RNA sequence: AUCGAGAGGA
């Protein structure tokens, strides 16, 4: 049930691999431009 | 190309109003960042990226 | 000596300023907006404590015991309720940067006792 | 050295530390904490120098004067030492915390940036961050002083 | 005929091509350094350029405070990647796991606070503020509360199940002053930290097992965040966060240091960046050498892209 | 990009062992066991095989310019 | 070729 110390070294890197498989590395730029082109332009126009 | 809907209503006198909606009026071309949701490379598999002479490992963001 | 706080007018709710009736020389507090005035009892107008000799326990609040950051100890029990646990920190304020005296706060709820050894 | 620093911290918390003339109580407290840590670092460096043998290449290049120094040997083998920013220890960048991994008002050597390990052993991540701060300060001084010196 | 797309198209193109962020006429008044040509020397250089930050303090400034590596930069900015020359301490690189908020509307949060015991500033008695707690959402004081502990617990609980409060929303309770701060705007840097129970990690073998077959049961990082075992903590929230470096720091010892940890790091090496993670055994090096390698990896020569033909 | 013909240090041929090394890897052999099977006794050649990435396969995905 | 900006090396 609990992550043992001899398995933590693998569990943490599995977690980090999941993070970098889902999010990416340029996610901040991608999401910022999506935010802009999606709601910011409409907010400006309105 | 960005298109904007424009609604123009003429008000002169005597309740002579009429709204003319100029649908999809061109306002300008917005540069599109690569790999974004409005780039042609969004969601494309690595095979399609290679078909379009683009690197699968290219992160975009530019 | 003690400190002096301001007084409010009962008519316009403005502060009473120091004033004096020469006839009786009785410390008066007269509001300078309207004609209202009052007779003082503190007999003190202004104090300036340079030594800032004040107790930090007054400024210490009892809700700080719920901070998961400050350290805790069981070697300084609360005198008010006998609880073993206590949360301690420094004064961490201006004019009190020195005097690393530890200020203890009781962890048990509804007590909140603040003290210093 | 850690036990001695704990003793100073306890004495300060018990108001048993009479300030030296010409200095404030925190000034005296820090000065003596840094004195204890510096004495420990010097002693451990001396121990490393004694442990060095005649075939050691570090010692060879140091005695020849070609490169390196006693402080470099000491930091490689025994103890890197205290990391200092603007002449003092690591400042409380957070609210009374050097890093969020410590507790508030913790003037222990580890919290304020005393790298306990050596380069050969490897530094713990807080020590790595503190050493990065020290190197950044050195780079800042190097990149700043040049214009004034040239003028 | 009345409209002109030329202004929009040409202005956007000019800004992105020259880097002067402003009007074309105010070229000298515009700020440079934005929209630089992408470095394609090597893949590490490209990634570092795409994850680059800067501070508009100016290279001529001789003040050492802005350039100093602040304690706050932990887990957000690489402590080694910085230009050696004039831009030292100003141009920065993102940490590996650092994510910065894209922004949201605080309307659901305000509605929930209204639903709770939060009292509007116009309705509160003026004398009810001394002993109560103040609540700030996106910087504007919206009311007072009398149970800050319960309110903070409830708000964290909502943030941990992808309710009206999204994960990126910041929620800082400062205790010395009774302020409670809720932040939702964009530009806030944050990183994922494992939540810690009474003394135990919330992440478990079930989560790790479901992550092992990440390609079969579509159990991903989004599910990890939804399950309430990982939380994005911004800078200001890190002040009230007690961080366990590793689960080894939660084990009971002969002397109790903290015993009240509220978060844990996924891995200490996440504080590094892109050109700093290439370094083997960086904890056995001197820091200026780490910085030199971080600058020098962008100059390393390899296959900068697969489609170089 | 492609497997070098010779080891840099000693000059022994390693350009005819990449496919066999991959086959051994797919045959559940450990990397060191495969290196021993291919007769790579020296750690220079062991490096030359173990540290090699094969970018020619990725480059072969893109269509040729001339048909 | 001129100006300006950016990235860099010692
Ligand atoms: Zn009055
Ligand atoms: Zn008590
Ligand atoms: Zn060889």
């Amino acid at each position: 049930d609990e992550i043992t110390p001899d398995l933590w070294q693998e569990a943490c890197w599995i977690v980090i691999s999941s993070y970098f498989d889902e999010k990416g590395l340029v996610r901040q730029q991608l999401d910022s431009f999506d935010e802009f082109i999606q709601m910011s332009v409409q907010r400006i126009v309105e | 190309p960005l298109y904007v809907d424009i609604t123009k209503t003429v008000i002169k006198e005597g309740e002579e109003q009429l709204q003319t909606q100029h649908q999809k009026t061109f306002i300008g071309k917005i540069p599109i960042m690569l790999r974004s949701t409005y780039c042609l490379l969004n969601g494309l598999t690595d095979r399609d990226l290679c078909e379009l002479n683009e690197c699968p490992l290219d992160p975009g963001g530019y | 000596p003690g400190f002096v706080g301001i007084r409010f007018c009962q008519e316009c709710n403005n502060m009473l300023y120091p004033k004096e009736d020469k006839e009786n020389r009785i410390l008066l507090y007269a509001c300078r907006n309207c004609d209202y005035q009052q007779e003082a009892d503190n007999s003190c107008i202004y104090v300036n404590k340079i030594t800032h000799e004040v107790d930090e326990l007054t400024q210490i609040i009892a809700d700080v015991s719920q901070d998961p950051t400050l350290p805790r100890t069981e070697d300084h029990p609360c005198q008010k309720c006998g609880h073993k646990e206590a949360v301690f920190f420094q004064s961490h304020s201006a004019r009190a940067e020195d005097a690393m005296r530890l200020y203890y706060v009781c962890t048990a709820p509804h007590c909140g006792h603040r003290w210093t050894e | 050295a850690k036990q001695d620093v704990i003793e100073v911290i306890e004495k300060a918390h018990n108001n048993e530390l009479e300030p030296t003339p010409g200095n404030t109580l925190r000034q005296t407290f820090e000065n003596q904490v840094n004195r204890i840590l510096n004495d420990a670092r010097d002693k451990t460096g001396s121990s490393a120098q004694k442990s060095l043998s005649e075939y050691n290449n570090f010692k060879s290049m140091v005695v020849s004067g070609a490169k390196g120094s006693k402080i470099n040997i000491s930091q490689v083998i025994a103890v890197v030492g205290q990391q200092n920013v603007e002449g003092k220890r690591i400042p409380f960048g957070f609210k009374h915390r050097t890093l969020p991994h410590f507790i508030k008002d913790d003037y222990g050597p580890e919290s304020r940036g005393f790298v306990e390990n050596s380069y050969l052993a490897g530094l713990t991540p807080t020590e790595f961050f503190f050493h990065a701060m020290g190197g950044r300060e050195g780079l800042i001084d190097t990149a700043v002083k040049t214009a004034e010196t040239g003028y | 005929l009345a409209i002109k797309t030329r202004i929009i198209s040409d202005g956007l193109k000019y800004s992105l091509a020259t880097g002067n962020w402003g009007d074309q006429k105010k070229a000298h008044q515009a700020r440079a350094g934005v929209s630089q040509v992408l470095n394609r020397l090597t893949f590490a250089s490209t990634l570092s350029h795409l994850r680059r930050l800067n501070s508009p303090i100016g290279r001529d400034g001789k003040l050492a405070k802005p350039r100093q590596l602040h304690n706050t930069l932990w887990g957000m900015v690489c402590p080694a990647e910085t230009p050696e020359g004039h831009a030292v301490g100003l141009v920065k690189n993102l940490a590996l796991m650092a994510y910065i908020s894209v922004g949201s509307q605080p309307s659901p949060i305000l509605e929930f606070l209204e639903e709770w015991s939060m009292e509007n500033l116009e309705e509160i008695s003026p004398a009810a503020i001394a002993d109560a707690t103040k609540i700030f959402v996106n910087g504007c004081w919206v009311g007072i509360h009398k149970d800050p502990e319960q309110l903070m617990n409830t708000l964290r609980k909502l943030r941990r199940q992808m309710d009206i409060i999204v994960s990126e929303v910041s929620m800082i309770r400062d205790i010395r002053e009774r302020e409670i701060r809720i932040y939702t705007d964009a530009g806030r840097i944050c990183r994922p930290l494992l939540i810690v129970e009474k003394q135990k990690l919330l992440l478990k073998k079930r989560h790790i097992d479901q992550l092992k077959e990440r390609e079969y049961n579509n159990y991903s990082w989004q599910d990890l965040v939804a399950s309430g075992v990982v939380e994005y903590i911004d800078t200001l929230e890190e002040e009230t966060v007690m961080l366990a470096m590793t689960p080894d720091d939660l084990q009971e010892k002969e002397v109790a240091y903290c015993s009240t940890y509220t978060h844990c790091e996924i891995h200490p090496s996440m504080i590094l960046g892109v050109c700093a993670s290439i370094i083997p055994f960086p904890d056995h090096n001197q820091s200026p050498r780490n910085t030199y390698q971080s600058a020098m990896g962008k100059q390393a020569m390899g296959v900068y892209i697969t489609n170089f033909h | 990009m492609i497997i070098p013909v010779r080891c840099f240090t000693c000059g022994k041929i390693v350009g005819n062992k990449w496919e066999a090394y991959l086959g051994l890897l797919q045959a559940e052999y450990t990397e060191g066991d495969a290196l021993d099977a291919l007769g790579l006794k020296r750690y220079c050649c062991r490096r030359m095989l173990l540290a090699h990435v094969d970018l020619i396969e990725k480059l072969l995905n893109y269509a040729p310019l001339e048909k």
